[PDB]
């Protein structure tokens, strides 16, 4: 049924005009069908016939369905959609299951053909013009057309107004619209709930919006993007993996994809060896021999994915707790819960080392990421239980060059704790040897020398083929570190070394830097000093 | 009657995404907005309007009442320009007082066709509810066109206090009014309260010290005996510093540094080196000659984390030709939060720029974007929002300004 609701004013992009595309010649049968089908909605007032005063046109084709072999129609608004103005974001994001509260009962009213219930802006209607051909019939839409850019947007806002009165009258009921489905939950006794639903149903019906009967509508458990929603709890569908004989590259990719999604809820899942099977793949359909290391892994994963996972919903009267763990270098797992072991959400992050970082800086980034998603879901930030001592944090952040912070948190002694691998001395070490290191390389020929000379008379130099200046400089520093004992003073003029002094990184992209890092850690005390170049020093 | 405002030719309205807000402030905004809607200041809008500007709520200093703040930076940048006067008086005043006259704007209607462009959205926790879309019908606070259009009325409103007190300076920069006088605190505070009443009377409602802000000299360390390391450190600084003061020389000291000696080795200064140093101390006793502010060029502010709660900054237009520089110690209370201190500092510095040049500086912040975006709003307490970018502090620039006097 059509409805008596205010149409939303819709216009085409600046300086653009309606569609004017060719109508495909169909069959005597397809034409027959569309003639019948169109005459149907024609009688319903959904569409109206138009004459030659309309120069626009959108292609219309026929398609047989799944349940009836009976024909349905399809209008290709691709072009029109290009020429239509933009509306504000349809849905600014989906509600995550961990941000929902428990409800005694939840029912979803499929307001299916509601797009065709909301009236289209009269003026715009002309652009919807289409044609039913003959072997050897013009119409236009008077209502929101399935497929048109503005339909979902306009339909949503319409549904929003229509529900405002019912919502006010019933502030103890929760409605959530998504597409053409209306989810409604509450904490009322089943009988009372059943009643309100009907009241709502009749409220929408008052606006021509037809809805399915109690006999016919949907019920829980619901499927919500990987989750299986229950009024009491949410559940993750035990992810099924296909055990097969012949594996193709493509197949491995898809597999690694599903596995990666899984790891968020199932820490332990590994794909390191499975990823290796991709190295040098010449075609997407080339078959790959599954290495036994990959067989043991793929197996160990099926076991993990055996045990399902069901969590709990959010209780506003309880505090939020977020706990974090470092599974490896640049790998962190976290779980947010209100009552211990009764998880709301879990996740993990892998951090591609990048230029140069340190574990504490990384922890900081996790905390930051978590804090952001928390605010989106619960509107508040968790109290943090972090595997790091208050002493360590204080020492690091108070000196680090960049502004950084971690909200109210508390140390949790869950090994392995993140700690400062090393700390450069603040002043020169008395007694220790002093290495004046230097390195230079011919930029063009990539030929260089790296070396040092100490206050104890020691010296060394090395010639390097296929090297760069930065490498040479660092190499100079590497050598000094290798040949020095537990305590060392090192002076360099390297601009890049200035970075290490300031950031004191414990991981980097450069394997060379990493070599230096390992060496710095091995030292008992290291004092690094910088001096301008081409001077006396 | 409304004045027709336009976007600069060719531009389109802002379509900036709203940042997630905490429950606490979403509620606060809902409340504030329902009320403003009743009063007819704003109106609900549909999807047919595609523009958007971020909003949020902050709590003023000494006021435990939430205040709605919008981010019009993008709109302002696209808003046409339009006699906008700035005096060099309050720069010299003994005391200045900032006044929030943002409320005034809500009385004045905003041109119908420009209204669409002021669309904003209140979000919902966990996206369980669609955003509540509104748009202004009156002049928006924090917008650049507002103080502009409200100019006339403003001048009239103030003229009486002006003519009866030409010994006082009043400067309007957006939502604020800077009132400065040399009159001792008694008369100043009392005269301010009087001015308030003067405004209150018309409907709308609402200490700093300019000549105490000095650019500090770079003091060099002094020891009884210098070590190879001390000299190296000193030389490094001077060498870099010569980019500002070309009269700085380092050769004589550099000479003492020739030879692979132990860093802890004590070295006596040659009389030639002693002079060179004494000469440098002299050049550093004053800021570089030749630095004149250019109104047609952007003002820039660089901040460096100094640790222990300290922060250093330099306002300039051309690198090394600093118009002003300074040191900032963390406010009592922020003993554990960097974002807190940084924002406070950002605000303090912006204020000064306003007082002096009546222009906000573009900030170069030593922080990761993510960290800033996530917590800046939590401590912001100004009607305006300056421009910023995130950078990596060069170690050298840091060691230098660490040397400022006290
Ligand atoms: C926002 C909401 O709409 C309808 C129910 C609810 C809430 S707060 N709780 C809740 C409790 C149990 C289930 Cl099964 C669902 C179903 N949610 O489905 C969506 C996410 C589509 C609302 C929702």
């Amino acid at each position: 049924p059509i409805s008596p609701i205010e149409t939303v004013p819709v216009k085409l992009k600046p300086g653009m005009d309606g569609p004017k595309v060719k109508q495909w010649p169909l069959t005597e049968e397809k034409i027959k069908a569309l003639v019948e089908i169109c005459t149907e909605m024609e009688k319903e007032g959904k569409i109206s016939k138009i004459g030659p005063e309309n120069p626009y046109n959108t292609p219309v084709f026929a398609i047989k369905k799944k349940d009836s072999t009976k024909w349905r129609k399809l209008v290709d608004f691709r072009e029109l959609n290009k020429r239509t103005q933009d509306f504000w974001e349809v849905q600014l994001g989906i509600p995550h299951p961990a941000g929902l509260k428990k409800k005694k009962s939840v029912t979803v009213l499929d307001v299916g053909d509601a797009y065709f219930s909301v009236p289209l802006d009269e003026d715009f209607r002309k652009y919807t013009a289409f044609t039913i051909p003959s072997i050897n019939i013009r119409y236009q839409y008077n209502v929101l057309p399935q497929g048109w850019k503005g339909s979902p947007a306009i339909f949503q806002s319409s549904m929003t107004k229509i529900l405002e009165p019912f919502r006010k009258q019933n502030p103890d009921i929760v409605i959530y619209q998504y597409m053409d489905d209306l989810y409604v939950g509450s904490d009322l006794e089943i009988g009372q709930h059943r009643t309100k639903i009907e009241e709502l149903r009749q409220h929408l019906l008052r606006w021509g919006l037809t809805t399915p009967d109690k006999k016919h509508q949907k019920e829980p458990p619901f499927l919500w993007m990987g989750y299986e929603l229950h009024p009491d709890k949410w559940t993750v569908q035990p992810i099924v993996l296909p055990e097969k004989d012949s594996w193709t590259v493509n197949d491995i990719q898809k597999l690694v994809g599903k596995l990666n999604w899984a790891s968020q809820i199932y820490p332990g899942i590994k794909v390191r060896q499975l990823c290796k099977l991709l190295r040098g793949t010449k075609a997407l359909t080339e078959v790959i021999p599954l290495t036994e290391e990959a067989e043991l892994e793929l197996a160990e994963n099926r076991e993990i994915l055996k045990e399902p996972v069901h969590g709990v919903y959010y209780d506003p009267s309880k505090d939020l707790i977020a706990e974090i763990q470092k599974q490896g270098q640049g790998q962190w797992t976290y779980q947010i819960y209100q009552e211990p072991f009764k998880n709301l959400k879990t996740g993990k992050y892998a951090r591609m080392r990048g230029a140069h970082t340190n574990d504490v800086k990384q922890l900081t980034e996790a905390v930051q990421k978590i804090t952001t998603e928390s605010i989106v879901i619960w509107g508040k930030t968790p109290k943090f239980k972090l595997p790091i001592q208050k002493e360590t944090w204080e020492t690091w952040w108070t000196e680090y060059w960049q502004a950084t912070w971690i909200p109210e948190w508390e140390f949790v002694n869950t090994p392995p704790l993140v700690k400062l691998w090393y700390q450069l001395e603040k002043e020169p070490i008395v007694g220790a040897e002093t290495f004046y290191v230097d390195g230079a390389a011919n930029r063009e020929t990539k030929l260089g020398k790296a070396g040092y000379v100490t206050n104890r008379g020691r010296q060394k130099v090395v010639t390097l083929t296929d090297t760069t200046n930065q490498k040479t400089e660092l190499q100079a520093i590497y050598l000094a570190l290798q040949d020095s004992g537990l305590e060392v003073n090192i002076v360099t003029d390297s601009q890049y070394a200035l970075g290490i002094i300031q950031a004191q990184p414990d991981q980097s992209e450069s394997e060379l830097v990493n070599q230096i890092i390992e060496q710095l850690i091995k030292k008992e005390k290291v004092y690094l000093a910088w001096v301008p170049a081409h001077k006396g020093i | 009657e409304t004045v027709p405002v336009k976007l600069k030719p060719g531009m389109d309205g802002p379509k900036v995404k709203q940042w997630p807000l905490t429950e606490e402030k979403i509620k606060a905004l809902v409340e504030i907005c329902t009320e403003m809607e009743k009063e007819g200041k704003i109106s609900k809008i549909g999807p047919e309007n595609p523009y958007n500007t971020p909003v949020f709520a902050i709590k003023k200093k000494d006021s435990t009442k939430w205040r709605k703040l919008v981010d019009f930076r993008e709109l302002n940048k696209r808003t046409q320009d339009f006699g906008i006067p700035h005096p060099a008086g309050l720069k010299k005043k003994k005391s200045v007082t900032v006044l929030d006259v943002g409320d005034a704007y809500f009385s004045v209607p905003l041109d119908e066709d420009f209204r669409k462009y002021t669309a904003f959205t209140i979000p919902s926790i966990n996206n369980e509810t669609p955003g509540i879309r509104y748009q202004y019908n009156v002049l928006p606070q924090g917008w650049k066109g507002s103080p502009a259009i409200f100019q006339s009325s403003m001048t009239k409103i103030l003229e009486p206090f002006r003519k009866q007190n030409p010994d006082i300076v009043i400067y309007q920069y957006m939502d604020d009014l800077y009132v400065g006088s040399d009159l001792e605190i008694g008369q100043h505070r009392t005269k301010i309260e009087e001015l308030r009443q003067h405004l209150l009377r018309w409907g709308l409602t609402t200490e700093l010290h300019p000549d105490k802000w000095t650019v500090q000299p770079i003091v060099l360390p002094e020891k009884d005996s210098w070590t190879v390391n001390d000299i190296q450190k000193l030389v490094g600084k001077l060498n870099w510093a010569s980019q500002i003061y070309p009269g700085i020389k380092v050769r004589q000291l550099c000479k003492l540094l020739r030879g692979t000696k132990a860093l802890t080795e004590v070295i006596p200064l040659t009389e030639e080196a002693e002079l060179e140093l004494a000469e440098n101390r002299e050049i550093l006793k004053e800021p570089v000659h030749g630095v004149y502010y250019d109104p047609s060029k952007d003002l820039i502010a660089e901040i460096q984390k100094q640790g222990q709660g300290q922060w250093t900054y330099q306002i300039y237009q051309e690198p090394f030709k600093n118009l002003k520089t300074g040191k900032y110690a963390r406010m009592r209370g922020a003993h554990t939060n960097d974002v807190k201190q940084l924002t406070e500092a950002v605000q303090k510095i912006t204020t000064e720029s306003i007082v002096i040049w009546g222009k906000t500086p573009k900030f170069k912040l030593p922080i990761q974007k993510e960290t800033w975006e996530t917590w800046w709003t939590e401590y912001w307490q100004a009607t305006w929002i300056p421009e910023w970018e995130f950078v990596n502090t060069p170690p050298l620039v840091k060691l230098w300004y660490q040397l400022e006097k006290e």
